[PDB]
RNA sequence: UAAAGAGUAACGGAGGAGCACGAAGGUUGGCUAAUCCUGGUCGGACAUCAGGAGGUUAGUGCAAUGGCAUAAGCCAGCUUGACUGCGAGCGUGACGGCGCGAGCAGGUGCGAAAGCAGGUCAUAGUGAUCCGGUGGUUCUGAAUGGAAGGGCCAUCGCUCAA
RNA sequence: ACUUACCAACCCGAUGCAAACUGCGAAUACCGGAGAAUGUUAUCACGGGAGACACACGGCGGGUGCUAACGUCCG
RNA sequence: UGCCUGGCGGCCGUAGCGCGGUGGUCCCACCUGACCCCAUGCCGAACUCAGAAGUGAAACGCCGUAGCGCCGAUGGUAGUGUGGGGUCUCCCCAUGCGAGAGUAGGGAACUGCCAGGCA
């Protein structure tokens, strides 16, 4: 409707394209970002600063013709801005309790709403989980339990 | 209606009148349409510019049943 | 071609007989038939069209034409190029042959017939029908039919009047109105 | 109010009254009033000088109109410089070169078309004058 | 019509071979006896003409207009456009498909020694 | 006429219940029953 | 914007190659379009079309 | 607006573009609509039409304009000339730049051939240089041989949008 | 099927207007050629040095403004 | 070389449209016989064939018809270059160029080459 006010949103884009590159590698591959985007990443750090700006009028160039929503949500779980991210790792440490303390009660919402959870590894954590912290023991393989459940909250495969 | 603007209006038109006499490959008259077609020893651009093909003096005719004007070139 | 025969041997003679025509061969001569097939609705089943074309393929002896749109409108939801009917054009020997089917066994198993219409002329000379429940035909079976469908039947004919194809009809002996 | 429903643009140019006349003689009717000077003529002045005689002329008899506003003009609004686009919708106006018919009449004698036609030329805001119709 | 319509459809290789200022080898076909003629690139006057109705060549023939027949009509107006020293025509389509009658036609002035 | 792509154009005779047996240019199969025909029709007589 | 530019690059051993833009999104299928190639002085495919 | 070469400004009036097309390009062949009359079934103010005054008021991917019947409008087969190196000459701008471009060498597609094809009927669909990726070039390679690096060519590299 | 102090599509004859309409269409301007006469080559190419890039008014044809302006912007 | 017909051009309505008459030995257009040579997103109206039995119905050519379309004066008028003037939003004067529209009138074509048929 007017033409710079397309301008303040691409200028937008342009700096959320900027954050991208500012962003480690090993955090990179989090994002579900095309090759032909992410290999225009990685050229983008080791580029002169003039060249950056090249590429980052690259970056945002094709950037702008597809959907940016999904790439922006899920950049802002890497950065845990989101509010909906944050309340997930509430619930996710709210059912370790309710997992943790009983091992038999909790396990049925898991099966019955996600079905992509292995029961058969599921029960032998919690006979860890129990044993350690009934023998006073350090959490050794409490932290394991929440990257298990953490990696099928997004659809680990 | 945040009007003021237009554009930059090319140069176009009968820019080779007849009697005179021009050199192979020199356009005669830009147009944008067939205002004027091509003839004797005359062809026809890309964009309806029209260009000799020949050394001579350009001649305006009006030919055709249509009565449409055509533009011709004749050796001197 | 027994109806083209019927047609030299009393048609053209009857005719010189009653309007005192100059030339033998300026009598009008059938041209070629049409007929003309449109479904209930195109966009709603594409399968409609096809299975039409395949009745009109029956009822004829050649495959028939899929017309495209004349025209896209907005309001009707009707696309430019979009199949909207069938069609098929007989010429050759097919007028006569197709001739005889239509009045010897076709029109008379209409039901509750009384007699084909006598005023549906275009000004000029030729005659057009559009008849419905073409399951009076015997190539189209009974009980293939998915729907009731129609037919339009129409003539070609060089004539310059409306009264002339009185007497061609005539000649060709269609009953009465 | 005189005025047309559609036009095709909202605004047109102010234009110049330079010219001859059109409309030298009247063809519809026996007696009509022709502009002698130039000026412009309004909507309200058209639908006043129409209102004023047809008090003096009785149905019996023809009327006709020559003129139509065909012409539209704006005005600047209060606390407005130069620029800001064009004016703002006021009113409309017509164009009048001096030798065309204004308003035809017939039907009724001459002495009432004098009586008629002084009473609408006052409000006209240009000087008139009477005509009689010719053959051809 | 019936005319028009063949007559608006060969202007299209009229106008260009105008323009290329070539002599051409323009043919009509009737239902019964087939024409052949040359006409300059001026288009004003024709250089050699040579048809099928003239009695020297309407008496070794079975039909007027045929295939068969074509091949000599198009050989015999080949043949004595030699010796005019022209040595090579245009050929023009005039509106018909390139197939049937007008086969021999081309085919006759081309076995004859004429470059098109 | 273009083969492979027209209906079959056997030669069949047709008849009606009247007695009227004729060869009809038709593509209904091995034979064709027919109730009623051109003649022997009650036509001229219902008006 | 929604076009992709692509690269089309000679059938043969050669590493010549012409630029291009087609919509991957309404024609995905690789392309099977000849043209000119001066290394080799004749007519050579071109493919992957991506 | 713009005053009959070109060009000509304003907070002058109306608008559009940052694409798209591997077909919607080329060749060859073929064809010609809006609107209305009569007739015709579900069918109505289009369904597709049979007969008619109209040869374009229809259409021309999109805003407008100018053109388009030899159709540039419509359909089908083959198709990549939307090719490589060029290119006399002309026009437009102060210039960078941009556009037209006959014709030459090679290899092609179309049609029998004459010929056409260096993109789309045209006019907006774009970005010069510096510096980055790729391939080629033994072009060069700070002692010799390499290598690194640099150069040249094509190429993707801007909301450099001031 | 009848009727009405209501309205009216379309066509016909006449009358106008239009910068964004032209079945028509000037005077001038512009381009080129030929020629007698005149004009200190006043014409063009290149080189050196500049200045200037804030114009106002009047007439003519216009845009804006009320043809309101010692009004603005145009040739 | 005289008449008629056909093809390719000159010019593009004084070149056409409409009405009436005329033409079939010859030159043209419908109409017949249809294994094939040419190929379809659909038949031999309309384009490709091997045939002259009929007809000049439609079309085409020719002649007349001024109903329409069209061209078009002379004068007049609007406009305008140059210079001057006025009561200067617009006009006049001297001179030059001269509209559009309308009227009288014209107009039912002319011409080049070649081929065929009748004298
Ligand atoms: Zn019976």
């Amino acid at each position: 409707v007017s033409k710079s006010e397309i301008k303040r949103d691409a200028e937008e884009l342009k700096r959320l394209g900027a954050e991208i590159v500012d962003l480690g590698k090993n955090a990179l591959d989090k994002i579900p970002l095309d090759a032909d985007l992410r290999a225009a990443i990685e050229l983008a750090q080791r580029i002169k600063m003039e060249g950056r700006r090249r590429q980052l009028q690259l970056i945002g160039k094709m950037l702008r013709q597809r959907d940016v929503e999904p790439i922006r949500q899920a950049l802002d779980k890497l950065k845990n801005r989101h509010n909906q991210q944050v309340v997930l790792f509430h619930k996710l440490e709210n059912l370790r309790d309710r997992l943790i303390d009983q091992g038999d009660d909790a396990i049925a919402e898991v099966l019955n709403l996600w079905p992509d959870a292995d029961r058969q590894q599921l029960r032998t954590l919690i006979r860890n989980a129990k044993k350690e912290k009934e023998g006073n023991k350090p959490p050794k393989s409490a932290r394991q339990i929440f990257q298990y459940l953490r990696e099928l909250a997004e659809n680990e495969g | 209606t945040r009007n003021g603007r237009d554009s930059e209006a090319k140069r176009l038109g009968v820019k080779r009148f007849g009697g005179e006499s021009v050199l192979a490959g020199s356009i005669i008259v830009r147009q944008r349409g067939t205002k004027f077609h091509a003839g004797a020893n005359v062809g026809c651009g890309r964009d309806h510019t029209l260009f000799a093909k020949a050394d001579g003096k350009v001649k305006f005719e009006v030919k055709g049943p249509k009565n449409r004007k055509f533009i011709s070139i004749e050796a001197e | 071609a027994k109806l083209h025969d019927y047609y030299k041997d009393e048609v053209v003679k009857k005719l010189m007989t009653e309007f005192n025509y100059n030339s033998v061969m300026q009598v009008p001569r059938v041209e070629k038939i049409t007929l003309n097939m449109g479904v209930g609705e195109a966009i709603a089943d594409k399968k409609l069209l096809d299975n039409a074309a395949a009745d009109l393929a029956a009822i004829s002896g050649q495959k028939p034409l899929i017309t495209k749109a004349r025209k896209s409108v907005a309001g009707f939801k009707i696309r430019q190029g979009y199949p909207i009917g069938c069609k098929v054009t007989l010429r050759g020997e097919r007028m006569w042959e197709f001739f005889e089917r239509l009045i010897t066994i076709a029109v008379p198993r209409i039901r509750d017939f009384r007699g084909l219409s006598a005023k549906s002329f275009d000004g000029r000379g030729n005659y057009s029908m559009g008849v419905r429940e073409q399951i009076i035909f015997p190539e189209i079976d009974y009980d293939k039919v998915d729907r009731v469908r129609g037919l339009d039947i129409t003539i070609t004919t060089t004539a310059k009047s409306d009264e002339e194809g009185r007497a061609l009809l005539a000649a060709f002996d269609f009953p009465f109105r | 109010m005189l005025q047309p429903k559609r036009t095709k643009f909202r605004k047109m140019h102010k234009g110049r009254n330079r010219g001859l006349a059109q409309g030298t003689d009247v063809s519809f009717g026996s007696f009509g009033l022709k502009a002698v000077g130039r000026g412009r003529l309004t909507a309200r002045q058209i639908e006043a000088a129409r209102r004023a005689m047809t008090r003096a002329v009785k149905r019996q008899g023809k009327i006709w109109i020559r003129v139509f506003p065909d012409k539209p003009i704006t005005e600047k609004p209060l606390a407005v410089r130069m620029g800001k686009g064009k004016g703002n919708v006021e009113y409309w106006v017509a164009l009048i070169q001096p030798g065309k018919v204004l308003y035809e009449m017939d039907g009724v004698p001459e002495e009432l078309a004098r009586e008629a036609f002084k009473l609408a030329a006052a409000k006209l805001p240009i000087k008139t004058t009477f005509v009689t119709k010719t053959v051809m | 019509d019936k005319k028009s319509a063949r007559i608006r459809r060969a202007t299209r290789a009229r106008r260009k071979l105008q323009e290329l200022g070539a002599t051409r080898l323009v043919v009509h076909r009737t239902p019964r006896h087939i024409y052949a003629q040359v006409i300059a690139p001026n288009g004003s006057e024709v250089l050699v003409a040579a048809s099928t109705v003239e009695k020297a060549i309407a008496e070794q023939l079975k039909y007027t207009g045929n295939k068969d027949a074509a091949a000599a009509v198009g050989k015999a107006v080949a043949e004595r456009a030699l010796e005019k020293g022209i040595k090579d025509v245009s050929f023009d389509r005039s509106g018909f498909q390139y197939h049937g009658r007008v086969q021999a036609l081309a085919d006759a002035a081309r076995e004859a020694g004429l470059q098109f | 006429m273009k083969k492979d792509i027209h209906p079959k154009y056997e030669e069949i005779t047709a008849s009606c219940s009247c007695g009227n047996v004729m060869k009809i240019r038709s593509t209904v199969g091995h034979d064709l029953n027919l109730d009623v025909c051109s003649k022997c029709h009650p036509f001229f007589t219902g008006k | 914007g929604i076009r992709e530019k692509i690269k089309l690059v000679s059938s043969a051993g050669t590493g010549h190659f012409y630029t291009t833009t087609k919509n991957k999104r309404t024609k995905p299928e690789k392309l099977e379009l000849k043209k000119f190639d001066p290394v080799v002085r004749q007519h050579v495919i071109y493919k992957e079309a991506k």
